[PDB]
């Protein structure tokens, strides 16, 4: 849940392999694109609610 | 003859910068340490919520 930590972006999960004297790990992220705007508001009256 | 009373303060000052050199890495291996703890936090507690 820490962010940056394992890949950039959100983080899903993971491999490790080996290396002639270490390691290497592979991060599997999730990305978002392909926004837009819409408009917003906090809250909604109804009925004085 | 006054070349073996040289090599007393060639030997000398080889030492004195010995240590410095010594001390200089002994020093900054902490900074190190002590500013990969700071990219931590920083990546953390301000790109996100702790
Ligand atoms: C959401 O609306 C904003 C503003 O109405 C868009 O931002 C502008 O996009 C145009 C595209 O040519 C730029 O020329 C402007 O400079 C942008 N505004 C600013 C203040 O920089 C934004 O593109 C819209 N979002 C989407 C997904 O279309």
């Amino acid at each position: 849940k820490r962010v940056d930590f394992c890949g950039k972006g959100y983080h899903l999960m993971s491999f490790p392999q080996s290396a002639p004297h270490g390691v290497v790990f592979l991060h599997v992220t999730y990305v978002p694109a392909q926004e837009k705007n819409f408009t917003t508001a906090p809250a909604i009256c109804h009925d004085g609610k | 003859e006054a070349e073996v009373q040289i090599d007393r303060l060639i030997t000398g000052r080889l030492q004195s910068l010995q240590t410095y050199v010594t001390q200089q890495l002994i020093r900054a291996a902490e900074i190190r340490a002590s500013a990969n703890l700071a990219a931590t936090k920083m990546s953390e507690c301000v790109l996100g919520q702790s």
